[PDB]
């Protein structure tokens, strides 16, 4: 249906961001809403024809472009700290009134990119105790030291991604509660049968998707450029 | 078809070539208002009505977008079939009893108009007038053709003959509807 | 009171002047009591598709309309929207805007009497009663020959629609003026609390 | 012209009764909706109601269009723990096809644990174990995990995990510390843990 | 009752077509209450002498009539006879013959309704109500569109005199037949104790 | 001249040459009866009237004697002045609604007749009919001219056209008044 | 004005009589009435035009003829005893209504002309007493034995007829009250001064006009034919 | 449709009041007349009345048209003795111009004799006196002369004689008989004669 791009994006104040939206449903009406706790969804701009756009409730600070009838772009010429939010794109059939949203485009606007850092992932193998007590094995994945506070943690067993027996912290945790540029940490759990873990054949991996700098961003430091990447950690079954 | 009152809403008309659109609301055969597609505002016939009721212009613009599209589709879906021209008929009469030396309005009612693209002009002693001329939007008819009214503000003089000149593609040459106070 | 509009459904994709016309009629019988809602899609003076609240769904009127009718009735969001317009549009506009606008407009008529040709007692002539600028249409005009209502010799035009929310009608009365005679024109209209009567002494 | 949701955050045990109030203000006769957004994705359509007295329903959820008190309160008989998500009340201005959303209510459906089995294990790292991790799992939903008063110790809130292949659920929280004196038996001292929690010695 | 005749006085003695015409008119106002009696002697379309009860004697109208007028007013037997005719003729004939003849004649009308051109529902047409063979002249015809009296679009001929003591009148009504419509023609005349009404269901 | 009822009695008409007389009684513009100068009897239009009221024929005969005499006198007293002929107009219409295959009466009303000497005949398909033809006497008019009615009994056929043919000295040639069912 | 002819006429039953009437008034209407005590005047026939006639109340037994507009004839083809009466002719102006009668035409119808009897006249000289008591002298004339009952009694003194001091019975007297063919008697008086009578010079004569048979009537008897005649009696003045 | 006169014979003394009733029946609104016929001639027009309330008059005679009671009663204040004659009431049917007459009333106006001298003389015949004649003259108008009960005696009714040269009037009646025993003193025994009547011999 409706897909959004990028899935996420960090930006510097005064920076220019571009959220693009593609639609296959073949609808005439496409909208742009911003989400932020304490305000739900507010409309920024909307379009019903392939060449025009119209302002919503809070269009101030944004520009839209409907080049075609399946592509609707949202542009922020100059990033602002108050523009940090989750942007959702949607569509509706002119003969209907039901909205179809996309996955969303999280956008964080930082003051100094000098406060940004990629994560560090580690996997902790189940406890010998838990196994011999509940016949279940729990693996824990830790992502720590990253900034901004937006990562996507997923589990992959033997090449396939799993959603069964998985738990990930709702939202990140500050490593330095009382501090300005504090790094974040996030944990996740995957619980599998005692046997499924005791098989040296099984391969468990923990993918952490981090969104950071973009290739078109100036970097003149010593440590690596914290570009949007994927850090991971793996672990093989323990023959028990 | 049998009812104490009839409200026709969202009447959208569109034609090609030229992208000529019209959006109006009627009630019991009277235009409540129309939406200027260019000035993008709502014009109420009875201004006192706009005080009490309203209608966001966006509504008409949006609905004209759909109709515009449907014409495209239906045009192709029928191998671009041309519309059959008609012969609009005219009728002239005064808004109130004619009293020489006294402001009155001459009305020209044009029926059986199709397509809805016409020119209705007045002529005083075959001299053509252009002041104090108001013209209504096209009104819909049961046979899907239209009618329109043109109003001319004037003072009935002893000997001044008026003529409602109509120009329409369904006519080889304009037809003059004559009206005289005597 | 915001006027609600009937929405047109988008058609499914698949010199020379072409005319497309859409519209939603709302027939109100006995006020809001009975309501029938019909939307018509017209291509070149030909109604090819339509929605009738008496049917409950879009129905092609000609082969050109099957594609549309088929599609619109399939998608629930489209059929339910159209179907709801009977309350969403018709009822809403009637109980709201109309009720506070055209449904309460009352314009008293202006009536005057005129003689066709110059008066010549004991000679036939014509009396014309001009009732103009009134609203709504419902109106009654009666002639009276000094005391009693006359119907013979009386001729009336049809209701003339001025186009600007006002009507007019002319009523001739054939007669012969005899000194001592009194002709009066009686007009009853919803806007008058009491009948209007213009007199003309022979 | 907007929509307002009474609550903003709702939490309850599985198989309870759910009721999320929603009131609105519109210029026309809007179609009322309800959307739901599950953690980590966009909001999706739940169901709608096009006019008064009409009833919208889906997956156990249902609401009735009340033009009188301009309401559309969501309601489900027995909520399941898979209904945890954000619920929005929406309204559609038919004239411009704009959709106004409410604030949204976050729904937390605490699972039902007949038998806990609290326990805190110590998980070792692969290859090089720089820091130790203490896993607290198998406790009931009545238990709460509070932050540590120590700055060098990190602790996450309880997370409901569900093995959809044995219909077995289980709560859990994690705690880790960079230092060397990290003890699992002390990791959650700043929290009220079940009196019979299991503490295996590494 | 023997009808009495006005007598003509003999004139005093003193291609080509000549016409002489005598006659005594009796004008009765309010029955026998007020009466005016006039006799006229006419030679070739020219009234040359006459007696008017308002004058009390013969008066030449032209030089040709002086001889006669002079003579008739001189002889008492002639002036008194003529002068008495107001009671001798007028009053007598009115209170006698007329009262028992034309003054009591009552002929109920026959009414029927017809459609001008063949019927085609939802198409304009004309309805004609023919009221014929009635007496005296005083009559009223009214059209009704299923329940309510209509005056607009209604047109009536003038009273037509058949010459054999009967009248007729035609009353058209402009209209358009819609199924379910009922047009009725109401006629009130002195001969009817109750109004006649013919119906025409479209 | 203004009255609820008008009774014209003893109306006597006479003309020369030929000694053509007429004696009638009218009331509210309808003939009560006339007196046949030859058969010397009173003929009531509405026979039911003769049952109730009567009039001795002698009255008309006697009054016609006077008028006959006055014409003689007035003729000489004016050096035998001729009467000015007039052009009589005709009008044809049915006594009751026309229903094919059903006895009806076709009426011919002739106005502005003067002198009162005329020939009114009918023609069916230009063939001239003479059966079922009744004629009224001359009725008096305010301007001292006359009018007469002719009645034709007939059955309206699908395609049979009728004509009221009038012959009067005031016409160079007869005038045909045409009437057709459809 | 209107004159009648004959003034009188005796006729035999079955006989034919003709009463003619002439008018000068120049009127159109002429009538014929019959007079008989106990019935006043009844109309027999009337006419308004020079060639026609019309019946009245009792036209039975009579015929009329209006040859001109001034001559109106009444004919009785066969006399009848019941037709004995006085016939009056009259006229009226068509523009009026006033009648103008003539003197009248008395008609007596007898059974046998053999009866008409001439009157016997006698004069009775005044009384010697009346003279010497009132200084007035009365003469009496007596006509007796005549039939029919129609005579005209007049007085003639010294050749001239007198109407002063004269009295004649209104109508005759029957000599045989109870009888069919009774003769009649009629008296008259003339009173003059005692001196006018005592003059031997004065000559008094009593004329009695009797209407009876006409010369054109059959008579085969012994006594003289009782034709219309005048019988008289004279007397001369007497010495004091 | 006719006319009726109440009386038929009226007698009165000079200077009395005269009233002759007349009623009618007509189909129209007839003109009412009155005619008079003096002894020995035709009836002549007296006067007319063309309509209700109208009044006709002449020579002292007058009548009023009364449509209500359909009357036309003749009337004169003081009748003279020269008014003795027959009076007819007439009616005119205007439609055919016919005139309907009433029966007629005979009017006898007895003269007024202030100086009366009742007496009965015997008049002798000239030459040969075959019968005797008794003259009864000079009596008043109040006296009446009645027929004799004897068939051989003839008596005439009273006759008013007038000597227009002395303005002296006088009533008289005659009686005669063919027989020989005719006595003048007995001639009028069958009548009431004044008590002082003069009788000579």
């Amino acid at each position: 249906a409706v897909t959004q791009s990028p899935r996420s994006k960090v930006a510097v104040t005064g920076g220019k961001v571009t959220l693009s939206c593609h639609q296959t449903n073949n609808h005439d009406y496409m909208y742009w809403y911003r989400q932020d706790t304490g305000h739900g969804l507010r409309l920024i701009h909307y379009s019903y024809v392939a060449d025009s756009t119209e302002k919503g409730d809070i269009p101030d600070g944004y520009k839209a472009s409907r080049p075609s009838q399946e592509n609707f772009s949202l542009i922020l010429e100059l990033a602002s700290l108050s523009q940090t939010a989750v942007y959702f794109c949607a569509s509706i059939d002119s003969s209907g009134n039901t909205l179809y949203f996309g996955e969303g485009s999280r956008l964080i606007v930082v003051e100094d990119l000098k406060n940004v850092f990629p994560p560090e992932v580690a996997v902790f193998e189940p406890s010998e105790a838990e196994i011999s007590h509940t016949q279940k094995a729990t693996l824990v994945c830790l992502a720590t030291g990253f900034y901004p506070d937006h990562v996507e943690l997923s589990w992959w067993v033997n090449g396939k991604e799993v959603h069964s027996g998985v738990c990930t912290d709702p939202q990140p945790l500050k490593e330095q509660p009382a501090l300005n540029d504090s790094r974040y940490a996030l944990s996740s759990r995957l619980r599998v049968s005692a046997t499924f873990w005791q098989n040296p054949r099984n391969h468990f991996r923990c993918q952490v998707q981090f969104y950071g700098l973009s290739e078109n961003d100036e970097w003149t430091q010593d440590r690596a450029k914290p570009v949007t990447q994927i850090v991971s950690a793996e672990a093989w079954g323990r023959a028990d | 078809i049998e009812a104490d009152h009839v409200g026709t809403y969202g009447i959208s008309v569109y034609q090609s070539p030229g992208d000529i659109g019209q959006y109006t609301f009627e009630f019991d055969g009277d235009e409540l208002f129309y939406v200027d597609l260019d000035k993008k505002e709502t014009v109420w016939m009875l201004p006192e009505f706009g005080q009490l009721a309203s209608f966001d212009p966006q509504g008409g613009l949006q609905n004209i977008a759909v109709v515009k599209h449907n014409l495209g589709v239906l045009t192709k879906r029928s191998n671009s079939t041309p519309a059959t021209n008609e012969a609009p008929q005219a009728t002239v009469f005064p808004k109130s009893p004619v009293l020489l030396g006294q402001p009155n309005t001459l009305i020209c009612f044009v029926d059986n108009i199709f397509p809805p693209v016409i020119n209705i002009t007045w002529l005083r002693n075959s001299k053509s007038v252009a002041d104090g001329v108001y013209e209504t939007s096209f009104f819909v008819n049961r046979d899907y053709s239209f009618h329109k009214l043109s109003y001319l503000t004037f003072i009935p003089s002893d000997d001044d003959i008026y003529d409602c000149k109509v120009e329409h593609w369904g006519l080889e040459e304009p037809v003059l509807k004559h009206w005289e106070p005597e | 009171f915001e006027a609600q509009k009937a929405k047109a459904n988008k058609a499914v994709d698949g010199e020379r002047h072409f005319v497309y016309q859409f519209m939603g009629e709302c027939y109100f019988t006995n006020g809001t009591q009975r309501i029938r809602y019909v939307t018509r899609y017209i291509y070149n003076r030909e109604e090819y598709v339509r929605y009738d609240s008496d049917v409950g769904e879009h129905r092609a009127v000609t082969e050109l309309g099957r594609p549309d009718a088929e599609y619109w009735n399939s998608q629930p969001e489209i059929l339910e929207r159209t179907r709801a317009e009977l309350d969403t549009v018709c009822r809403h506009n009637y109980e709201g805007p109309e009720t506070h606008t055209s449904l309460r407009r009352l314009e008293q008529p202006n009536v005057v009497i005129s003689l066709s040709r110059t008066e010549a007692l004991n000679h036939h002539n014509t009396l014309v009663c001009s009732v103009t600028d009134f609203y709504p249409a419902k109106i009654k005009v009666r002639w009276f020959r000094n005391g009693q209502e006359e119907t013979v010799g009386v001729s009336s035009t049809q209701l003339i629609r001025n186009g600007d929310w006002t009507f007019q009608v002319l009523v001739m009365l054939e007669m012969t003026p005899r000194r001592g005679e009194v002709y009066t024109c009686h007009v009853e209209h919803p806007s008058l609390k009491s009948p209007i009567t213009v007199e003309w002494k022979a | 012209d907007s929509v307002t949701q009474t609550e903003g955050n709702v939490a309850l045990s599985e198989e309870d009764f759910l009721t999320i109030h929603c009131n609105y203000s519109a210029s026309g006769y809007p179609a009322l909706f309800w959307y739901v957004q599950y953690p980590g994705e966009g909001p999706q359509f739940l169901f709608r109601a096009s006019r008064d007295k009409e009833k919208g329903s889906s997956r156990g959820f249902e609401a009735t269009y009340d033009k009188g008190t301009t309401s559309f309160h969501l309601r489900k008989a027995s909520v399941q723990e898979s209904d945890s998500a954000v619920y929005y009340c929406a309204l559609v201005i038919s004239n411009t096809n704009k959709v106004v959303f409410g604030t949204g209510t976050r729904l937390q459906v605490l699972p039902n644990i007949q038998n806990p089995d609290p326990a805190v294990y110590q998980l070792r790292d692969s290859k090089s174990s720089d820091k130790s991790v203490c896993l607290f799992t198998d406790f009931d939903s009545q238990t709460n995990v509070s932050q540590s008063k120590d700055s060098d110790v990190y602790i996450t809130d309880k997370c409901v995990l569900d093995m959809r292949s044995m219909d077995f659920k289980s709560n859990s929280a994690v705690a880790w510390s960079n230092k060397s004196d990290f003890a699992c038996a002390n990791a959650f001292n700043n929290s009220i843990i079940p009196e019979d929690t299991f503490f295996p010695s590494p």
